[PDB]
């Protein structure tokens, strides 16, 4: 009951979340698909002809959708700000993050090493239709999607774009702080924000200024300790992976669907238009067609469901974006474990990766505290802080750093009669006025 | 205008089988309004090096509208207006 | 279980469950907000709930000339809170309402079967046993793609159900992150006032 | 315009909310439900196949999330502080709790 432990130092961490905001956008072609290039087909298609573009409202109503993911989520600035020439911001190294002027790549380290970590090249991403014509590239799986009228739309915004909006916004919390998400940017030095900042989380200014190059070199060497375990690990961007294995796997699901004759003789078209003739033909083909819009109807309803858990996703996202970036947070456990400090976000196929830098204290020690001291017969109350003893004298402190100090009238407040309180000790009272 | 998804504009003829086309089918394969994109070629839209909003979206950062005749014309969209802080 | 409908077991047990909830609790309780952002600092009761009432817009000198009777309401609270459990029936609905859900939809998926789908009988065993093997297979299959139907409605209002339990799951885990690792300043998020 | 209103006294209350984490997990199998133990039955199922894994590889979808809704929720903490022997918290009781 009178035992309490005050930290004596800190750390500073920055930890990754990886996000997905949008998915691939599909489009699927009912000919070519269910009547492959047949006149016989087509001609009975049309008696189903409404069951068709209800689909095709579907399919259509989630790419727009897609585009509108992201930039919900980066587009949140209407100013382009440059790219300062200077990357030393008071001691605090923003080299890696922002892009390089003396390359030839629009991308930072970081962004480029987030790339070439999620392998895109297992769907039909990046496939040119002149090889898909012949040689031994017609056996492959892209091939078969594009000839049976399964495509894939490309985005809206390029990865340069998005790259672009990432360094406008580094540089606005670089250059600005806080103060460029509700007007026109205002300029402020580096070590004042770094300043306010720590003064928003219950520890005073003047810790900044006393330990300002060991907080520098804590964030380098943090950095410098997250760009370096990007290369060594393998697994880190799991959740954007299973999004384009989820696409691949059921592209290739409704693709591989096609060989069952669902109860027909067969499961083509063209052995069955080549062995009866137009009397009992017409009740095979039916029953292929009545079997084959059921799967498109299950792609579609897999694919909804799957466009709203990405939606929700890319909500957080902007969340998180409008609240962790643009300002510091007082929700717990919101952005980064501990005590929020501020935040950069980095590109990623298909995602956002969010840096987090956080304050977190190391060393205890225990203490014997009390509630109130009074003096002369009235109580007094530590206006920001707590009483503590060394072990022969009384201090007063704040709650996240040992900085003793004396006790005053200046920092205590005067209530009571020392009759009520519990616990209430005897000490002295300096008084900053004597003649 | 058309838009061919990931074909390149030399082999669009090709690729479409232009001889068995109707003849007004033939003037959207070839022409002077000729664009290569990252998705495709799109022919029957000029392409102006200007950069305005974005009207009907293509894909890969290129955006359609219908400006002044009056005639279809394709551009990139612009991202926001270019600014510049002064920090010290 | 003769259809081939099991359930199967949670990973985590009751017993785990609530040692993760005493747990939480006693850290709550010996060391405070402060066991949610690094290494758990003790603080006295008292203290704690003073720095608590001072996040409202109260100063502190209000509760120590008033522990007991702050310390007397939340007794009664509590002892009021536990007897309003007992005299009650529908307090839970939620939670039993997501039980009835489940075993409704399980009882209607088995009595599904009853259907023949337009074939000669709903049982495949006066079908084989009465057709030859030329007119039997344009019955069977009648039957299993109606049964396959069954099946794909029931996994679409599964997934439906799961996307909504996630998202109540999602809002559960961010009140017991927000306001029982701490003290919340969101109206109306968690409590009444 | 010139009339204000401070309360005087207060009161603490406790408010229980009620939230469902997880729901039942479930199992489905193919082969008993369509064909009730025939041989018959299942020489035609094998040409729908592809139809019973993409069922059986969306319900164990469910059910290894439903495994990660619990542990979101409750497992916050990766230390286990042992429950104290006394439950006198400077007059407060932690007793039923
Ligand atoms: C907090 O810990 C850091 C190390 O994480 C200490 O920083 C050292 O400070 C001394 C001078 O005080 C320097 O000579 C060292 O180079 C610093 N770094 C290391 C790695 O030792 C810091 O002093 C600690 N603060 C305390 C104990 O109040
Ligand atoms: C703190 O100081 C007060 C005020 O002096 C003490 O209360 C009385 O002190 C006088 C001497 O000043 C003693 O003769 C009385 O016996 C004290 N009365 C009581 C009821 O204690 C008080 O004892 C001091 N100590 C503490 C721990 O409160
Ligand atoms: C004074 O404030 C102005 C406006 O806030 C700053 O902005 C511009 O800076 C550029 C580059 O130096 C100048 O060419 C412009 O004339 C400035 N004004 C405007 C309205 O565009 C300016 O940088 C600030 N002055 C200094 C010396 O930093
Ligand atoms: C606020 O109301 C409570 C009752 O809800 C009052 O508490 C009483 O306080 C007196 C001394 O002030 C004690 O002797 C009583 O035992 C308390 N309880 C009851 C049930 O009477 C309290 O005084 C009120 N505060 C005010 C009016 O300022
Ligand atoms: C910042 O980091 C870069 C890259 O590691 C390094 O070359 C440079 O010396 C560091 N310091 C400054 C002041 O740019
Ligand atoms: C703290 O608790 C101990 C043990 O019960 C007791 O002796 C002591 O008087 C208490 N101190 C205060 C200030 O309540
Ligand atoms: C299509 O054009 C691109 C860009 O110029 C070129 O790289 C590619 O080789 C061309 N494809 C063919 C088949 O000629
Ligand atoms: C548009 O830009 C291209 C590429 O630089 C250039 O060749 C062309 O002349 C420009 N057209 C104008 C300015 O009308
Ligand atoms: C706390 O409540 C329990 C249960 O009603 C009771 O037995 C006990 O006396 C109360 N007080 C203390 C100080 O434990």
């Amino acid at each position: 009951n009178n035992s309490i432990a005050i930290p004596t130092n800190f750390s500073i961490s920055v930890t990754t979340e990886v996000m997905p905001v949008s998915m691939a956008k599909t489009s699927v072609d009912c000919t070519m698909y269910i009547c492959g290039d047949s006149l016989e087909c087509s001609n009975l298609l049309l008696q189903y002809g409404s069951f068709c573009t209800q689909l095709n409202r579907a399919l259509s109503g989630i790419a727009v959708e897609q585009d509108k993911n992201t930039q919900e989520v980066f587009a949140q600035v209407k100013q382009m700000y440059k790219t300062p020439t200077i990357r030393d911001f008071g001691g605090f190294n923003f080299s890696q993050i922002l892009p390089d002027p003396l390359k030839p790549t629009k991308r930072s380290f970081i962004e480029d090493l987030l790339y070439n970590k999620v392998t895109l090249a297992d769907a039909g991403f990046m496939k040119q239709y002149a090889d898909c014509l012949g040689g031994i590239n017609a056996r492959d799986l892209i091939c078969a999607q594009k000839f049976n009228g399964l495509t894939v739309l490309p985005p809206l915004l390029t990865d340069d774009m998005i790259a672009a909006y990432t360094a406008a916004l580094i540089s606005g919390t670089a250059t600005a702080g806080w103060t460029f998400g509700a007007g026109a940017a205002l300029q402020i030095p580096f070590a004042m924000q770094m300043a306010y900042r720590f003064n928003g989380i219950g520890v005073t200014q003047n810790v900044l200024y006393e330990n300002q190059k060991q907080i520098a070199n804590q964030f380098n060497k943090a950095i410098t300790q997250i760009q370096e375990s990007l290369t060594t690990t393998s697994t880190a961007l799991g959740k954007l992976q299973d999004v384009v294995n989820q696409n691949a796997q059921a592209l290739n699901t409704l693709v591989k669907q096609l060989s069952s004759n669902f109860g027909a003789i067969s499961s083509a078209l063209n052995d069955i238009l080549s062995r009866l003739d137009k009397v009992e033909a017409e009740v095979q083909i039916d029953r292929l067609i009545t079997g084959r819009l059921q799967s498109l109807q299950t792609y579609v309803t897999q694919q909804l469901i799957r466009a709203a858990e990405i939606r929700t996703s890319a909500n957080l996202a902007a969340t998180k974006m409008s609240e962790c970036v643009l300002g510091q947070s007082k929700r717990v456990d919101f952005c980064g474990k501990g005590y929020h400090l501020m935040s950069f976000p980095q590109s990623a196929p298909h995602g956002v990766v969010f840096l987090h830098v956080t304050y977190v204290p190391s060393q205890e020690r225990n203490f014997t505290t009390a509630p109130a001291i009074c003096h002369e017969g009235k109580a007094y109350f530590p206006r920001e802080g707590v009483f503590v003893s060394n072990g022969s004298f009384w201090f007063i402190t704040q709650r996240n750093f040992y900085s003793p100090q004396i006790i005053t009238t200046d920092n205590t407040f005067v209530a009571g009669s020392c009759d009520v309180v519990i616990g209430i000790i005897n000490n002295t009272v300096y008084d900053p006025l004597q003649p | 205008a058309v838009l061919y998804q990931d074909v390149n504009c030399t082999d669009v003829p090709t690729t479409l089988h232009a001889d068995q086309l109707a003849p007004s089918w033939r003037v959207y394969t070839t022409g002077p309004y000729v664009f290569q994109t990252q998705a495709g070629c799109l022919i029957g839209a000029e392409h102006v090096n200007a950069s305005y909003q974005c009207d009907i979206p293509i894909g890969a950062g290129i955006c359609a509208s219908y400006h002044t005749q009056k005639s279809i014309v394709a551009y990139t969209m612009s991202l926001g207006a270019e600014n510049s802080v002064a920090y010290a």
